[PDB]
């Protein structure tokens, strides 16, 4: 598996591109609830802060 | 289920709609995966209601 520590939307997009190129499990962290249209089931993105 | 998957992966992320002439499966019809995708023919799921 791969670990991602994005801090911007472009980083998430590039990570999604590389992951779809690999089609493998990759973990990404978003500082908040990040609604991302990237619907690849192999990518697991966790919102760092839960909704208040 | 290979060509529809790459077709939805490429154009769907670019918000470029794609019309599926030879697609009779509703798998890529969740309104989340392949957000930019169109079905020229309905899937067999609609025929289920028949």
């Amino acid at each position: 598996a791969l670990l991602a520590f994005p801090q911007s939307q472009g980083e998430m997009m590039e990570l999604d591109l590389v992951s779809l190129v690999l089609h493998i499990p990759v973990i990404s962290i978003v500082r908040h609830e990040f609604p991302r249209e990237s619907q690849n089931p192999l990518h697991l993105q966790l919102s760092l802060e839960n909704s208040l | 289920h290979f060509t529809p998957t790459p077709v939805s992966y490429t154009a769907g992320f670019y918000r470029i709609p794609v019309l599926g002439l030879t697609t009779r499966m509703s798998i890529y019809s969740d309104k989340s995966i392949h957000l930019s995708f169109l079905r020229t023919v309905p899937p067999y799921s609609h025929q289920s209601s028949v």
